[PDB]
């Protein structure tokens, strides 16, 4: 029965080790992502939560019929 | 929500009227043209969150 | 506005039961006034006098409920020497619930109202202690 | 005789085929979790001169 | 007394009664825009005084 | 904020309150809508004139245009209401109660 | 009404919504709303009767008041900052006015009163348009200015919408009013997550639109506007009633159906913030919507109601015009949860 | 483990493409083959689980439940194929589809390796059951039974979803292995109190706990026989599986939060057991006995000792088999006389002797006759409770005596005495019914031959 | 909100150029197979609604259904993968550029940490 239908204990052992590593990495990544999101939303210095500001290419830099603009 | 078709095509459908410092006819300046241009140049490219403070 | 909630909260939990009762009855009167306004707007009373009667009835019921709640909760907290505990709030809420039953002249409403109000009052106290937010500020 | 009985009882192979496919898919799935094959502290062993993997 | 009356009364029967009462209260409107827009005015005043003051 | 600005905003608030209260006639409500348009036009014109926003000067004009559209729409609807009842009373518009 | 004129009016409604969506100027967004309303008023009145005139008048009055408040908020924002661009909305009073105007346009409580009546007063095609396409522009504007959303006001209106939709749907026998109340509850769910994540808002909007389109096309296939007229459908189109039952279960929010995906995600999002009490209340309140969906399912699919003799004649005739995208909309409305991660393609 | 999941998804199209008169044969044959295949999961390790993939895993607690589910589907088919004879082929295929979907959802539920997927399938099980009850039930109370079942479940299950997403955000994962290895104590806080309540109450309702049990008599009485079998045998044990999986994170709050529920489970044990003494309806009697047994299992899980856990697993399996058999036995009489009243058809031992011995064996197993696995589970739970508190023996012994009393009462009422005179439509028992009874009862004794297979991971 | 404004983003691209630096989803990806299954279900429902033999009414239109669903799903999967890759890239860069906010704590063994023991009895 063991030879025909089943494998050794090492296979399940090491598959469990690999699975545990993957899930632990995922958990640490989720916590890190939550912290990064909190910091980016609080500060606004990262690539995220960059709300638009007015384009400075729209400004007209020409004499305006009045020296003081 | 916002589909920025104008920016994709470079069309300028309504951007000419959005601000006081953008190409008025006969180069007539707004009352607060200098303050507005200073604010826009200061706040350009840093995002609303940073630009508020 | 929310300044009524401030006048209620700025008083310590187990001190000045009269001032706490006054703040609670102010909050109750405000809530009853809003409810009366909406009831008059949506269900007209067919006459001015009946409208003022309905407004006064609702406002008095709400003010009495608030006053009884505040007075009973403050007295329980001060007598038991145990502030920062939701039993005082639960007791006040149940007493407030009883007042509603007496105002509407119904034992079921009174009994039903007392359990629900008491539970609600206790939950609010626990939220104050722990720091639960009904309207969480966007943080992430 | 074969045609009619086959068109009648071809449904009797769906479940055996499903089981075979499930066995193959399980093999494919557990061939993706070999990051620790022959690397565990309890089962680290020297490979035989003829074999290449401790388990498949 | 317990299974057919009180355990029934507390959880499902009270829930059904309260939900039906609130449904009747909410749904049964006169259909007249006069009362609706009166409610809209009341809502606008409440929102302006309450939420807007606490900026 | 100058006092004229306050008066214009008070006019808008009065027109909005007048619209949100219905007496009997739909024409009176349409008049309150037109008053809200008028107050918005005056407010926009004053703001655009005080701060010399040159390109914004067409903005009130466009506003007026759509004002007419709303008015037109309302008037059309009012005709139909009258044709169904002979009066423009808002109390007749209660079929969708049930 | 002429087919060319109907096409032109539908195209004008869609162009107004697109103009609201693609504009960076407040005046252009206002003009898009105006054009949308102007072209929408006759579409509700395509089939002329006193009820349609009533619904059109009520819709016009509500949307005109909302437009007035919208323009006033825009002008106040311009006064306190000479900016026409749709952005953070520097003034709080103007922000409250804008939020209330958009809520009135969407139908959020307590501005909900017009939705059931307007939906009941118009045909099923106009109701489909009103309950699906008319929700895009106000939601787009709300998404763009979510940074200045007062969480208290918006969340209060959203919870009120969910409660009112759930309670109001319990009392309804007509199908159009049931759809209207479900729409109000779904709008509350959509706007509850708005201050936290607009991607969740867009996901909920897409799922809701798919489910609503499926429901309305099923109700058009089986020409039923009341509970008892829908009770007859099993004797002519049993498959239609079975599909309708599965769609109703999906709208009830039961897993593993598609309608579970939005609320699930929304709950998770509010739990990334603190926000624990609100999602719990919203779930226990969506229980009411599930209840009256299940009541409809009992009447239409899980029991066989008595029929009439003339129905036999209907057994001899097929459907002349078949609505395309109905099978696709049913499938997307039921069997889509396993593809949940694809929402990452929405931000 | 896809070698079991895929064959059920293949049961689906095979059923939908089989010809009109061979749906039952094909479904039965291939369901039995699938159960034979699933029997290979009983070879469990001694230290950790069988982690097949990143999404599915099996330990010695879920393997007997999977075997019970796969074995129960053919019994449900055999018992259903009698009262659906006049049904059209399409609706018969629809009924078989409902049963197949239920079994597939249960199979994935018992082996989901993370809590959100487990929740999704645990709730997905509701739809096929509700459709079965409210579409193929017989009386007009089936609609109310379905409503009670659905809303009782969802009211307790939605806060579980909120708590689960909260836990995932706070800790970072919901995988059972990571959850167990990284477990931390819960502090005595109001927030922790409500988190405990949210995590526990869904499974409390699914047992059901005494007080929240009013859906079970309605649902189990109004349902068709297959619905009753799946409700009593498997769907009641989802609560126990979830409880014994989620209690690993609720310590040490449980030590003082279990105090109310324990009381409700102990005294309630008596109350429901007394109700069976005065039941005029056979199906309601069986349902209330199920409630009392599940109360015992709740006590076992709440006191949280290794002997209690072994007893809970054994009792869950034993009750599943026994309650399924009892429901089938009652249904045979129902199809005979079309009435559920117990005193209507009396003295059936004279007319149906072999069915009478099936009744006797089922009743003997129900009242925990040694050395059945029913007694093994009950006795292990009783010893664990006695270790917990020596005063519990009073309540447990009271329950044992009342259980024997109502079991033998039902047996004597239905089988003994004299036959009702006017009832003349009692035909001889069919081969199908006797085979169904034998296939229910033989696994029970074969299992008491080798009990370590149903004693759980704590063995 | 979070990703709508990101520097160097073309508005309506749906697939930026840098997305080609990622492995394309395999044609046997189970999500693609599920999209094909959804197309098949849509085809069967179409057959059933128009009162046609469900399994074997229109094979050409069923094939069009399946291929359309697979076609759309391929690009949907590509965009989803790209957006997740972007999220990970931005998070890692933000962690790297703000070291004081993500400090590596001292590693302690269970022989030194004192956990309170709660007996079960
Ligand atoms: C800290 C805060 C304190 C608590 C605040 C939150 C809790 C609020 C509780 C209020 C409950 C709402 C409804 C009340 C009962 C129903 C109405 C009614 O008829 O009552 C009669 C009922 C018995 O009379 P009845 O003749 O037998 O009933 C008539 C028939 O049954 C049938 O009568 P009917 O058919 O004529 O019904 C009336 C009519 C009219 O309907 C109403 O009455 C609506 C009233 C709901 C308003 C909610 C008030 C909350 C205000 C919060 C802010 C407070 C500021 C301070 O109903 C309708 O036509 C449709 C109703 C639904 C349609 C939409 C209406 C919703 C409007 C929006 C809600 C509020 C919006 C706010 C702003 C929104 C902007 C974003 O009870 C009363 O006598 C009135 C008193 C009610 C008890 C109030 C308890 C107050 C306790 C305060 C203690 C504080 C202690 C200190 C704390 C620290
Ligand atoms: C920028 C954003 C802001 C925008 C908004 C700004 C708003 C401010 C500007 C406003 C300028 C106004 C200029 C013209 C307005 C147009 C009015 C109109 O067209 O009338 C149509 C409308 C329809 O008339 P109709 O159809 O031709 O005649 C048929 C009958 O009217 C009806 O037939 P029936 O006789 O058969 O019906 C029975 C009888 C039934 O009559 C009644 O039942 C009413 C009696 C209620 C008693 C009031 C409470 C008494 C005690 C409260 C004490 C306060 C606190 C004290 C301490 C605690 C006390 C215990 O009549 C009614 O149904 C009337 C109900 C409606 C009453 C007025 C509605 C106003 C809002 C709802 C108030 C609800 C009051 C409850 C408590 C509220 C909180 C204090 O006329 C009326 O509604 C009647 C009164 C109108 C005259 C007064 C108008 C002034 C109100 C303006 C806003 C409220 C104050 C704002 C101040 C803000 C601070 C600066
Ligand atoms: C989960 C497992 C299973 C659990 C589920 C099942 C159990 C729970 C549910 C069942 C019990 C809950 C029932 C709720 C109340 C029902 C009333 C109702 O629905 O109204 C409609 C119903 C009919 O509506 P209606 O038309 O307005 O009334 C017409 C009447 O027919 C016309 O009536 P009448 O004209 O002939 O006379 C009326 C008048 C005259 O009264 C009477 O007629 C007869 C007297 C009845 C009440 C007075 C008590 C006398 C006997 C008690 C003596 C001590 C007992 C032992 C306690 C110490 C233990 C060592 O009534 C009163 O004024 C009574 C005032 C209330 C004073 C009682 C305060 C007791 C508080 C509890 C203290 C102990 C807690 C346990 C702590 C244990 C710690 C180890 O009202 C009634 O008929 C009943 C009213 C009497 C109230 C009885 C309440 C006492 C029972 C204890 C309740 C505690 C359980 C819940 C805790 C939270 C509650 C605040
Ligand atoms: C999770 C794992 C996978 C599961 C995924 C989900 C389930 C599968 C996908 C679902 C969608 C697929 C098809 C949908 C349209 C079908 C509708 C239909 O009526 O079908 C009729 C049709 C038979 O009718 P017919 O032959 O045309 O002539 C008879 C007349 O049509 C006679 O017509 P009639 O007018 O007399 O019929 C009247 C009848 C008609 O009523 C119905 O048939 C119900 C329609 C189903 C609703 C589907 C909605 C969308 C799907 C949602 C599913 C939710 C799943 C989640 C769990 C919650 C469950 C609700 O209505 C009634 O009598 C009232 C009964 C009320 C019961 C209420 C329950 C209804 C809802 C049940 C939904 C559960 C899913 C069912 C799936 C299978 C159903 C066919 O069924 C089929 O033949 C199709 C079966 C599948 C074909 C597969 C064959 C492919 C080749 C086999 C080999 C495989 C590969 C080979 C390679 C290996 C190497 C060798
Ligand atoms: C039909 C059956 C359904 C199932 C029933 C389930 C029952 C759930 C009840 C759970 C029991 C525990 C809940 C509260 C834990 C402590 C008990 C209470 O007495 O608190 C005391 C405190 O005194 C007061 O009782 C405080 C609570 C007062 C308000 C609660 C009364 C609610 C009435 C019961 C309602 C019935 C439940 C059903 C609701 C629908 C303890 O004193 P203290 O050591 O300092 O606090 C310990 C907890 N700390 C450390 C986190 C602070
Ligand atoms: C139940 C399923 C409902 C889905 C609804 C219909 C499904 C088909 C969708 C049709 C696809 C074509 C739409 C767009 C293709 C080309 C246009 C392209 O440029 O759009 C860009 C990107 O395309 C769209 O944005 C994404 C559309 C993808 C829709 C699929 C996600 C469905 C949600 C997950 C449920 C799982 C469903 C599985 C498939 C059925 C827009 O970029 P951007 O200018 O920056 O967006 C501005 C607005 N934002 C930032 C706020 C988002
Ligand atoms: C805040 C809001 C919280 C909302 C809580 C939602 C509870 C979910 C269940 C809602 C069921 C409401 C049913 C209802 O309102 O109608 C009562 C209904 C009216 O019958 P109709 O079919 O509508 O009319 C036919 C005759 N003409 O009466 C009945 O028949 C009852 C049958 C169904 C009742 C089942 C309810 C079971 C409740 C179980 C517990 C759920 C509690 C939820 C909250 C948890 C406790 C804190
Ligand atoms: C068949 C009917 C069954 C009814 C079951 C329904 C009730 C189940 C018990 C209540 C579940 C609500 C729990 C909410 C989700 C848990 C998440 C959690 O615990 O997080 C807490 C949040 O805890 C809460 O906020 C809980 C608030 C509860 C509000 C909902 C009230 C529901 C009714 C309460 C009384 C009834 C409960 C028991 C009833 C049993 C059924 C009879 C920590 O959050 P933070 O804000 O960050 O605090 C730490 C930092 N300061």
């Amino acid at each position: 029965i063991a030879r025909t239908f089943y494998d050794g204990p090492e296979k399940n052992y090491e598959k469990t080790m690999a699975i545990l590593q993957i899930e632990a990495e995922k958990a640490e990544l989720r916590l890190k992502e939550l912290e990064v999101r909190r910091l980016m939303r609080a500060r606004g210095d990262g690539p995220w939560y960059q709300y638009p500001t007015i384009d400075k290419a729209l400004i007209d830099h020409s004499p305006k019929t009045t020296p003081d603009n | 929500p916002f589909f920025d078709v104008q920016k994709r095509l470079g069309l300028d459908l309504d951007r000419w009227m959005t601000i006081q410092s953008a190409e008025q006819p006969h180069k007539i300046p707004g009352r607060c043209h200098a303050f507005e241009k200073e604010w826009i140049e200061c706040a350009h490219g840093i995002g609303g969150i940073r630009a508020e403070k | 506005a929310k300044t009524l909630l401030h006048k209620y909260s700025d008083i310590p939990e187990g001190t000045e039961c009269h001032r706490k009762a006054y703040a609670s009855t102010s909050i109750g009167g405000a809530t009853g006034l809003i409810v009366s306004a909406y009831s008059i707007a949506l269900k007209p009373p067919a006459s001015f006098l009946e409208g003022v009667a309905r407004t006064g009835r609702y406002t008095f019921t709400s003010a009495a409920i608030g006053a009884i709640f505040g007075l009973t909760s403050c007295i329980s907290a001060q007598v038991r020497e145990k502030p920062d505990d939701p039993l005082n709030y639960f007791i006040g809420g149940c007493a407030g619930g009883l007042t509603l039953g007496a105002r509407t002249r119904s034992y079921g409403i009174g009994a039903a109202a007392c359990a629900y109000m008491g539970l609600t009052a206790a939950l609010v106290k626990m939220g104050q202690l722990e720091g639960w937010q009904v309207f969480a500020e966007p943080k992430v | 005789n074969v045609l009619q009985i086959v068109r009648d009882h071809w449904v009797h192979i769906l479940v055996p085929v499903g089981f075979v496919f499930g066995c193959y898919l399980d093999r494919r799935s557990d061939e993706k979790l070999t990051a620790f094959r022959n690397k565990s502290l309890l089962f680290k062993r020297e490979l035989r001169p003829n074999e290449e993997v401790t388990w498949k | 007394l317990l299974d057919l009356i009180w355990l029934e009364t507390i959880l499902p029967k009270t829930t059904s009664f309260i939900q039906m009462k609130m449904s009747i209260m909410v749904s049964n409107q006169k259909g007249l825009i006069k009362l609706y827009f009166l409610s809209f005015l009341i809502t606008i005043m409440i929102s302006m005084t309450l939420f807007n003051y606490h900026e | 904020m100058p006092l004229v600005y306050m008066n214009i905003i008070m006019a808008f608030a009065i027109a909005l309150a007048g619209l949100l209260m219905y007496r009997s006639h739909l024409m009176s409500s349409l008049l309150c809508l037109e008053g809200m348009m008028l107050s918005l036009f005056i407010m926009s014109t004053l703001i655009i004139l005080n701060t010399h926003f040159t390109l914004a000067n067409m903005m009130p004009i466009i506003l007026l245009v759509f004002a007419a559209c709303e008015a037109a729409l309302g008037l059309s609807l009012l005709v139909m209401v009258s044709n169904t009842y002979g009066t423009d009373y808002v109390q007749n518009l209660n079929l969708l109660q049930c | 009404m002429n087919p060319i004129i109907y096409t032109t009016l539908i195209m004008t409604v869609m162009s107004g919504t697109m103009l609201v969506m693609i504009s960076s100027h407040w005046l252009l967004i206002w003009i898009g709303f105006e054009m949308n309303l102007l072209a929408m008023i006759p579409v509700l009145m395509k089939n002329f009767n006193p009820r349609a005139t009533e619904a059109a008048t009520k819709y016009f009055l509500t949307q005109a008041t909302a437009s007035m408040m919208l323009m006033m908020a825009i002008i106040i924002n311009l006064l306190y900052s000479g900016q026409w661009t749709i952005t953070k909305m520097f003034n709080p009073v103007a922000m409250t006015m804008m939020t209330m105007a958009l809520a009135m346009k969407l139908g959020l409580s307590p501005f909900h009163f017009w939705v059931p009546e307007v939906t009941q007063g118009i045909s099923l095609q106009a109701g489909l348009l009103l309950l699906t396409w008319q929700k895009l522009a106000p939601l787009s504007v709300l998404c763009q200015i979510s940074q200045s959303i007062n969480p208290n006001l918006m969340l209060t209106m959203a919870m009120l919408s969910i409660l009112i939709g759930g309670w109001g749907g319990l009392n309804q026998t007509q199908l159009r009013k049931i759809m209207a109340y479900s729409s109000i509850a779904h709008m509350g769910w959509m706007t509850a997550v708005l201050p936290y994540n607009t991607t969740m808002t867009i996901l909920n909007l897409l799922i809701y639109i798919t489910m609503t389109l499926a429901m309305f096309m099923l109700l058009i296939h089986s020409s039923a506007t009341t509970t008892l007229s829908l009770s007859h459908t099993w004797n002519k189109m049993p498959v239609i009633t079975s599909l309708m039952m599965v769609t109703l279960l999906s709208m009830g929010g039961l897993p593993p159906l598609s309608g579970f995906m939005p609320k699930w995600m929304i709950i998770q999002e509010m739990t990334k913030n603190e926000s624990i009490i609100m999602p719990t209340l919203m779930a226990m309140t969506a229980l009411l919507n599930l209840y009256f969906y299940m009541r409809l399912a009992y009447s239409s699919s899980l029991t066989m109601f008595p029929s009439t003799n003339n129905m036999k004649m209907k057994w001899q005739f097929e459907h002349t015009k078949q609505m395309k995208l109905l099978p696709t909309m049913i499938v997307l409305s039921t069997l889509v949860l396993p593809m949940t991660p694809a929402l990452s393609s929405l931000n | 483990m896809l070698k079991i999941i895929i064959p059920t998804t293949m049961l689906l199209p095979m059923t939908w493409m089989s010809k009109h008169n061979m749906i039952w044969i094909n479904a039965t044959v291939h369901s039995l083959l699938i159960s034979l295949i699933s029997l290979s999961l009983l070879n469990q390790l001694g230290e950790n689980s069988l982690n097949f993939s990143l999404t599915f895993f099996s330990d010695s607690l879920s393997a007997p439940l999977l075997v019970l589910t796969t074995w129960l589907l053919p019994l449900m088919l055999m018992a259903s194929q009698s009262h659906l004879s006049k049904e059209t082929t399409t609706r018969k295929k629809l009924y078989i589809t409902m049963l197949i979907l239920l079994q597939l959802f249960l199979i994935m539920t018992f082996t989901a390796t993370e809590l959100i997927l487990f929740y999704i399938l645990f709730e997905a099980t509701l739809v096929p059951t509700l459709i079965i009850i409210t579409r193929w039930g017989n009386q007009t109370e089936r609609l109310n039974a379905g409503l009670y079942f659905l809303f009782y479940t969802l009211a307790g299950s939605l806060p579980l979803l909120v708590a689960l997403v909260y836990i995932q955000n706070t800790t970072g994962s919901l995988n059972f292995l990571i959850i167990h290895y990284w477990s931390h104590p819960l502090s005595n806080s109001w927030s922790n109190i409500f988190m405990w309540l949210a995590c526990i109450m869904a499974f409390m309702v699914k047992m059901p706990l005494y007080g929240l049990h009013l859906w079970l008599p309605k649902a189990h009485v109004e349902a068709p026989i297959a619905g009753s079998m799946v409700l009593a045998a498997v769907l009641l044990k989802l609560g126990g599986y979830g409880m014994m999986r989620i209690t690993t994170i609720l310590n040490p709050l449980t030590n003082y939060m279990a105090y109310p529920f324990l009381m409700l489970s102990m005294w309630g044990m008596i109350m429901t057991s007394s109700i069976c003494l005065r039941q005029t309806d056979l199906k309601s009697l069986i349902a209330y006995s199920s409630v009392s047994h599940m109360a015992l299992v709740i006590v076992a899980i709440m006191i949280q000792t290794p002997w209690s856990f072994m007893g809970a697993t054994a009792l869950m399996i034993a009750h599943g088999l026994t309650s399924s058999m009892l429901f089938c036995l009652a249904n045979t009489n129902y199809e005979r006389v079309h009435s559920r009243t117990m005193i209507l058809a009396r003295g059936l031992q004279t007319l149906l002797p072999l069915m009478a011995t099936w009744w006797l064996v089922a009743s003997l197993t129900n009242l925990a006759l040694p050395p059945s696995i029913n007694l093994i589970g009950e006795l292990f739970i009783i010893t664990a409770s006695f270790s917990w508190s020596n005063i519990t023996i009073i309540l447990m012994g009271m329950n044992m005596m009342i259980t024997a009393l109502y079991s033998l009462y039902m047996l004597i009422t239905t089988q003994r005495g004299k036959y009702t005179h006017h009832i003349n439509n009692i035909k001889p028992s069919f081969t199908r019914e006797n085979a169904l009874m034998a296939l229910h009862i033989l696994p029970l004794l074969l299992l008491t031959l080798n009990p370590k297979m149903i004693l759980g991971p704590l063995y | 909100t979070m990703m709508s404004g990101r520097p160097g983003r073309v508005p309506l691209q749906f697939l930026p150029n840098e997305a080609r630096s990622l492995p394309p989803p395999k044609l046997t990806d189970p999500r693609l197979v599920y999209m094909g299954f959804l197309g098949y279900c849509s085809g069967l429902i179409d057959n059933a609604i128009r009162r046609r033999p469900v399994v074997s009414a229109g094979l050409h239109r069923q094939l069009l259904y399946v291929t359309s669903f697979v076609f759309f799903g391929y690009y949907l999967l590509k965009r989803q993968d790209y957006m997740y890759a972007l999220r990970d890239h931005d998070m890692f860069a933000y962690v790297k550029s703000h070291p004081e906010d993500f400090p590596e704590k001292d590693k302690k063994t269970y022989g030194e940490i004192l956990e309170e023991f709660h007996p079960v009895r």
